[PDB]
């Protein structure tokens, strides 16, 4: 049978951002395309390889907990990044997310150093940018979820898509979340595979032309899916009418 | 003044007093004595008081009231009795706060003997409880009611301090202790566990309460292991009132709370309950009560964003939704402003049976009626008020 790893990096205290239904969403849209999902939890980044690697998992926690991912993670800095660069599929979580620029600054204004994958920073303030947020994208179709992070990320990089409603990455932008060749990173919750099946499908398709197995069939049934989008994109234009 | 020749009037007036489990007893007590079409003078949780028992003689004395139950603050004991005396009197525990002055049971426990001293009042004293027992003392007449050794594994060791002999200070040597300071102790001064005269020999929470109290199974409709001792004490309360083994058995077989927390509903053949879960935790607890039911079920599952609730559903993906599978249902029946998020949550948890989307919490509460199969309501917090309202519009016999 068809069989596609994810590493799950740091499964140990890194599950903020509940993270289980991220890999729940993968192994079930992998299920409907006759493909086993085999997750290996990974906490101990010492002579770990990329080889038996088709998609990567980074999700986030605590400021503490970042720090602390970040060290371990740090042992493996440059296979990860040759990785990213060859095209490894990825999706990464806030924590996850933010740390791989070069700096977190904290309200305080401590700096605290990131894994340095991409050249990009994130600067936090004291009113956090929370509520609905709906992007459309050419890529994921419309992605819809819930926005609560007090980090701005500054970086001119391949986002997510445009906001509609919402702010995303900071104030100005209007664009979510980094699109950096297969890698992905996003500050939305839900999670955000649940919801946006497009997202997920991206995950795993392009994994399968790497690995050379078959994604089929590539449309199945969506409608759960569609009808939990629906709800808060009918909520977003309802307020946005008021402004 | 001119007040207490209301007390004159009733024969027997019972006092239900303690630290917990004073309003799940003296509302079982209450509600077996209703149930029995006994005229009853009964006051709430919130007037437990001086002046809260004081207005609850006068709204509700007729001449027909011969029992009187009513639950009240042990420290309003010495003010009440000095213009009350009941007949007889229970008490289901003292516990110490982690933060109370050391030795502030002790004091209110002598506090409340001297008050009760002579009098001649039946007191229904908790004989697992040493500071309960400190009050033979204080009458000559003792009923004491206990639980058998190894009856129950409770969750405990969450005060493993050490208790002091209420009789002559020294530590009290346990034999079995089932949780904190409530067990078999005997001291060589005398003061010991004494022997009880209704004991509960075993008993199990699955998913409501079954106890086994001398030889007689009751199975009742209210849930919580603590709750054990807080039925025992309306059991001892009812047993000296007259009510043989059957008019217990009858009344506490169909008592249930009203706070949506393991409360109990049916019509005719019908059954239904409601236990709240906003938590990872609180669902699996939930939907682990399905299991125990026998039967096909129908489930009503609400989840709401408001303020209250938070914005933030992520949590549903944390808990057990596969273990649905592993139990017989009719239909799943999903409501809320995020109901849709719940239908989605049992797609990817690969529960294969019929799901009805209904996003109206009335409408979809009142859906459970047209099931035959026993209805698991399972709100979060701003739903369980219209929950809740609808169940009982629905379940009026
Ligand atoms: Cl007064
Ligand atoms: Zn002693």
């Amino acid at each position: 049978m068809h069989e596609l790893t994810i590493y799950h990096f740091m499964s140990d205290k890194l599950n903020l951002y509940s993270d289980i239904g991220n890999i729940i969403a993968l192994r079930q849209r992998a299920k409907k395309r006759n493909i086993k999902v085999n997750v290996v939890e990974i906490n101990e980044t010492e002579g770990i390889t990329f080889d038996e690697c088709d998609i990567f998992f980074i999700g986030g926690g605590s400021d503490r907990e970042q720090a602390l991912a970040t060290k371990e993670l740090s042992k493996i800095k440059t296979p990860l990044k040759e990785a990213i660069e060859d095209g490894m599929p990825g999706l990464t979580i806030c924590g996850g997310y933010q740390f791989l620029g070069k700096k977190y600054i904290t309200p305080d204004g401590t700096e605290l150093e990131g894994l340095g994958i991409l050249d990009f920073y994130t600067e936090s303030k004291t009113n956090r940018l929370t509520g609905d947020i709906v992007i459309e994208s050419d890529t994921f179709g419309t992605i819809v979820g819930f926005e609560n992070h007090g980090g701005r990320t500054y970086h001119d990089f391949g986002t997510l898509g445009h906001v509609t409603f919402g702010y995303g990455n900071n104030d100005e932008d209007k664009k979510e979340g980094i699109h950096y060749k297969n890698l992905l990173g996003t500050y939305l919750h839900g999670p955000i595979l649940p919801k946006n099946y497009e997202i997920t499908d991206y995950l795993l398709e392009k994994a399968c032309e790497r690995k050379g197995i078959p994604f089929e069939p590539k449309e199945i049934d969506n409608e759960a899916e569609i009808q939990a989008k629906q709800v808060l994109i009918d909520r977003a234009n309802r307020q946005k009418k008021s402004r | 003044d001119i007040l207490r020749k209301l007390a004159e009037q009733v024969d027997d007036i019972v006092f239900i007093s303690g630290t917990n489990g004073k309003t799940t007893t003296s509302n079982l007590i209450g509600h077996t004595l209703k149930a029995n079409n006994i005229q009853i003078i009964h006051n709430n949780e919130g007037a437990n008081m001086a002046a809260g028992i004081t207005s609850a003689f006068i709204m509700q004395s007729t001449p027909k009231t011969k029992i009187a139950v009513i639950e009240i603050d042990e420290g309003s004991i010495p003010r009440v009795l000095k213009e009350v005396t009941p007949s007889m009197m229970v008490f289901t525990n003292f516990f110490r706060d982690q933060m109370d002055r050391f030795g502030e049971i002790d004091i209110m426990v002598n506090n409340i003997a001297e008050t009760i001293s002579n009098k001649g009042i039946k007191l229904l004293l908790n004989a697992d409880d040493p500071f309960v027992s400190r009050l033979k003392i204080a009458s000559d007449t003792i009923v004491y009611y206990g639980m058998k050794a190894h009856a129950h594994e409770f969750e405990q060791s969450t005060m493993n301090e050490s208790r002091y002999c209420p009789n002559c200070g020294r530590l009290l040597q346990y034999d079995y202790i089932h949780y904190n300071q409530i067990g078999h102790y005997h001291c060589q001064c005398g003061f010991k566990r004494e022997q009880a005269k209704y004991e509960i020999s075993s008993f199990d929470v699955a998913p409501f309460l079954y106890l086994n109290i001398n030889d007689e199974k009751y199975d009742m409709k209210i849930a919580g292991d603590f709750n054990a001792y807080n039925a025992l004490a309306a059991y001892t309360v009812l047993r000296e009132l007259g009510l043989n083994e059957q008019t217990i058995k009858n009344g506490f077989e169909t008592y249930t709370s009203d706070n949506g927390r393991m409360q109990y509903f049916k019509k005719e053949r019908k059954e239904a309950m409601i236990n709240l879960a906003k938590n990872p935790a609180g669902m699996n607890a939930s939907l682990s009560v399905g299991e125990q039911l026998e039967g096909e079920k129908v489930y009503v599952i609400s989840l709401n964003d408001n303020a209250a609730d938070g914005r933030d559903t992520s949590w549903i993906y944390d808990a057990d939704f596969e273990k649905l599978s592993k139990q017989q249902i009719e239909a799943i029946i999903v409501t809320g402003t995020r109901a849709e998020e719940l239908q989605l949550r049992l797609k990817l948890a690969e529960v294969e049976v019929p799901i009805i989307v209904e996003r109206d919490i009335y409408k979809a509460t009142a859906k459970t009626m047209d099931y035959k199969g026993f209805t698991v309501a399972i709100p979060n917090y701003t739903s369980l008020a219209p929950m809740l309202e609808q169940l009982n519009r629905s379940f009026e016999g």
